[PDB]
């Protein structure tokens, strides 16, 4: 998911402009639900996921908000001491503690009910238990007793009017999720939300620790603590998954690491490219970044280094020049269905072969597999989720750095070769593959797009439409599932806010049981395709007139 | 009027919601919400609680014991009775204007059943608050701020000790999953603050 939010200093026609696309995937109907409050103190207009009774896309006319992913490590696992006699117990600050158990059916249609049980310890629930050394994990979350209050924090922060408010909800949120700020005086500001565990002093959280009593958390880390800024020097707040500061450790799981390459250079550069940016301007970047190959810049200045002493027949070398005439970005054929140059699938098959010979090789087997992606890999269907620099290229990135990586080399990944000599071969199994495929003569290689899929199953694999209710867009894009902008102080109008979004297929998934299908069931479809968007309203007048109908409801509790 | 919800829908379907009380506004809310996404908000329900083989079958009862073997439903049921009436009112506002809409509908389904539940053979049930609260906490803790590996890098560790020696075998261990990166590009400059704890790297625990 990412996220561009420009100050006072860097906006130009304007104060301050908020640009949001959280990735969650693609779905049909929509993963997000617009929605207008006017009431009880609430006065919003946005959309948010699952229809939340809490917007986490929108404004309230004064200030403007939006989220990412935080991935900070908030759960670790806890290696309980069990007893093959006194079963149900488990040693905690030296007693036998009885587990806490509840039993459970599952009713089944056209089958049989089946039956049971799930146990907690004062760490949480048990996730997996080893009888051979009497050891059960439990994971424990630093959010736990305090989900409730986390939905909460996100309705009450539509309230806010300025920082300080504001900073008080998100003090409550305790899910890892990075919270932005805009307002209408110019102002932007940025808070890595969340209750992160207090741990004890020898305690790596990357791997399990002992349940019994000394390991245990001292507590919660203070608000003071969760990285947070105001009014940047730089003028602008930039995001995509990445590290919110220097020296804060990541998730612990073993796929996802924060280091030299990550994708957010991708949108800074853009940021950094004007001195001023227009809305125009700022809802651009979505279209760049969505079509921008995310491994061209990390590996190209390697590709040709080692091909530099080459002869121009060298084919190892023409597959460099190709890359080097290109500037990363994707643009799809007259076809709908072919890029318009073959650099992604070259560095798809080259990236494959170094890391078979580095990465890979380096690790026993089976956790090899964990190494070995490219981060092109997909179906027919398209990518489920963003793209991203895969692991296996994060960790070859840094060994190609040499002593400019702060990441002490323990084992030298080019097993003794000079680094262009496994370049120079991994660019000959390339050749090799595509020329074997598409022939010698590179400039009529027509080589296959990524497309976009709407399913119809929602994230956990579970319909919520029927299979024809899916829907395909020809170019896939690296772009939020909604994308939604917030411009306050426009010198081109006198409203003091101008906010639009786009949800697609569209607002409503209706279907009536004659097969008539709502009116507004996939009349944002094309928009999305196009890079367009729809105004969002937030006043009376605005809203009255714009209304396509009305409905009165009189209710007494 | 306190009793007065006006709904008014835009030339994209997006609906306003005019009340007088947090009750009322919510319950507006999730009147509009059972009007347009009552079976994908059914099947979500379903998810989250796993109860999906009940309408679906054989094929979901893996799914539905892993969804409840990740959740204690009496931690959250604490959770929302202690909250005041005002907060209390959000929830159980949205429920009941859920309530409202379906009510309607199985009582005139003919015309205002959405259609896949005729195709998957079931009909809509009430919601209660807690329903609400696990729409929120099965696709946004659960799914998305519950993530952890801690179990599967041990195993990668132990079969890197065995490969390069003990102490060689953790050195690699943080080659390939470091707990920092100085050169990691960061929301927040340098020049504005960085995180002040350091932690163990070398899984002093055991
Ligand atoms: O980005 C993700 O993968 C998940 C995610 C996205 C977002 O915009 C807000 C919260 C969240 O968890
Ligand atoms: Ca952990």
């Amino acid at each position: 998911s990412n996220m561009w939010v420009i100050g006072k200093s860097k906006a130009q026609d304007a104060k301050a402009i908020m640009v949001n696309g959280p990735q969650f995937g693609w779905y049909a109907p929509a993963y997000t639900y617009g929605i207008g409050l006017h009431g009880a103190g609430y006065d919003v207009t946005g959309n948010t996921p699952f229809a939340y009774p809490g917007l986490v896309f929108g404004h309230n006319g004064v200030i403007s908000w939006g989220s990412t992913a935080g991935f900070g490590d908030d759960v670790d696992i806890f290696a309980e001491r069990l007893s093959a006699e006194k079963p149900g117990y488990y040693l905690h600050n030296g007693k036998w503690v009885k587990m806490l158990s509840r039993e459970e059916t599952i009713t089944v249609k056209n089958g049989q009910a089946e039956t049971f049980t799930v146990w907690r310890t004062v760490h949480g629930n048990i996730l997996q238990t080893d009888q051979t050394t009497q050891t059960a994990y439990a994971k424990s979350r630093a959010w736990d007793g305090k989900e409730v209050a986390s939905l909460l924090a996100w309705t009450h922060q539509m309230k806010a009017k300025n920082w300080q408010q504001w900073t008080q909800q998100a003090a409550k949120q305790a899910l890892t999720i990075n919270w932005y700020y805009a307002d209408v005086n110019g102002n932007i500001g940025y808070v890595h939300t969340g209750a992160y565990p207090d741990r004890q002093s020898g305690h790596d959280p990357r791997l399990p620790v002992p349940g019994t009593g000394k390991w245990d958390w001292k507590g919660l880390l203070p608000f003071e603590m969760n990285p947070k800024v105001y009014n940047p020097q730089s003028g602008y707040i930039a995001n995509w998954n990445n590290s919110p500061q220097k020296d804060y450790p990541a998730s612990d799981l073993f796929a996802f690491l924060w280091g030299g390459a990550d994708r957010v250079t991708e949108i800074d550069r853009l940021l950094e490219q004007k001195p001023r940016l227009t809305a125009d301007q700022a809802w651009d970047v979505i279209r760049q970044t969505s079509r921008q190959d995310l491994n061209l810049r990390l590996f190209l200045p390697t590709l040709q280094a080692a091909t530099s002493g080459l002869t121009q027949s060298d084919p190892r070398r023409q597959l460099v020049e190709t890359l080097t005439r290109w500037d990363g970005i994707n643009l799809l054929n007259d076809d709908g269905k072919t890029w318009q140059q073959p650099g992604s699938a070259i560095l798809n098959v080259w990236l494959t072969s170094m890391l078979k010979r580095t990465v890979v090789a380096a690790v026993p087997m089976p956790f090899d597999k964990w190494y070995s992606a490219s981060g092109y890999e997909t179906t027919q269907d398209g990518p489920t989720g963003s793209l991203n620099i895969s692991v296996g290229a994060k960790i070859l990135y840094e060994a190609v750095q040499g002593d400019k990586s702060p990441i002490p080399q323990a084992v030298d990944l080019f097993a003794g070769k000079p680094q262009q000599e496994v370049v120079l071969a991994a660019l000959e199994d390339t050749w090799e593959t595509l020329s074997k495929r598409y022939g010698n003569n590179v400039s009529n290689w027509k080589t296959p797009a990524m497309a976009l899929t709407f399913r119809a199953n929602n994230f956990f694999g579970v319909p919520q439409a029927a299979a024809e209710e899916t829907r395909h867009q020809a170019e896939y894009q690296n772009r939020g599932t909604e994308n939604d902008m917030i411009v306050f102080s426009p010198t081109t109008s006198d409203r003091p806010v101008l906010a639009w979004d786009v949800v697609a297929p569209g607002q409503s998934g209706f279907i009536a049981p004659d097969g008539t299908v709502d009116k507004h069931y996939e009349d944002q479809l094309k928009m999305y395709e196009n890079f367009g968007r729809k105004s969002l309203w937030l006043t009376k007048q605005d809203v009255e007139a714009h209304k396509e109908s009305q409905e009165v409801l009189h209710v007494q509790r | 009027s306190s009793s007065e919800i006006k709904i008014v829908r835009d030339e994209y379907g997006m609906p306003h919601i005019y009340a007088n009380d947090t009750w009322h506004l919510f319950y507006g809310y999730g009147y509009v919400v059972a009007q347009d996404r009552l079976f994908q908000m059914e099947m979500a329900r379903r998810s989250t609680q796993g109860t999906v083989a009940e309408v679906l079958g054989k094929d979901f009862v893996k799914f539905d014991k892993d969804i409840r073997r990740n959740y204690w439903p009496d931690a959250i049921r604490a959770q929302i009775a202690a909250l005041s009436p005002e907060d209390m009112s959000i929830l159980q506002g949205y429920a009941d204007g859920m309530n409202a809409w379906i009510d309607k509908v199985n009582t005139n389904p003919e015309t205002l059943l959405p259609k896949q539940f005729n195709t998957f053979g079931f009909t809509p049930k009430r919601w209660e608050p807690f329903d609400v609260a696990m729409i929120f906490v099965g696709t946004m803790a659960n799914r998305f701020s519950d993530s952890t590996s801690e179990i599967d890098n041990l195993a990668l560790l132990t079969a890197l000790k065995d490969k390069y020696g003990v102490s060689q075998g953790m050195a690699v261990f943080n080659q390939l999953k470091w707990l920092v990166n100085p050169s990691a590009p960061t929301t927040i400059a340098v020049q504005e603050s960085n995180y002040p704890l350091k932690f163990n790297q070398q899984n002093s625990q055991t």
